């Protein structure tokens, strides 16, 4: 579940890094829709990245 | 369980320290005597410890719920 994500970004985008890692282990509240923001600003610098949802 | 599943994988080694065994207490006081001798060398003071002083301090300084 982790190596397959890094493999797609290293071939379809030719970049081992630039992987947006959003951990959902702490966002378990009713007001979590305002801080994600984090996900909107992570892909703003580079529109050609990947999004990963852990847990 | 306190951290994340992906955070424990980035750690190289997970060294877990063990409890100080009573057999290793004799080697603990041997290290502290080296720091005392190197401080008294400037004043030409030779400190010597017999085989009876290290045995008495080993059975009295044993504290497993606190260490050394």
């Amino acid at each position: 579940k982790t190596l397959c994500v890094k493999e797609l970004a290293a071939f379809l985008f030719n970049d081992p890094g630039a992987i947006v890692r959003i951990d959902m282990s702490e966002y378990m509240e009713k007001h979590a829709v305002s801080r994600l923001g984090q996900l909107t600003e992570a892909v703003r610098r580079r529109p050609y990245t990947v999004v990963l949802f852990d847990e | 369980r306190h951290f994340a599943n992906e955070f424990i994988n980035r750690i190289d080694e997970l060294i877990v320290f063990n409890r100080l065994t009573p057999s290793n207490i004799r080697k603990i006081v041997d290290v502290r005597l080296k720091e005392v001798q190197e401080r008294l060398d400037e004043k030409q003071i030779t400190l010597d410890v017999d085989d009876k002083a290290k045995d008495l301090l080993a059975q009295q300084g044993f504290d497993p719920v606190y260490g050394a």
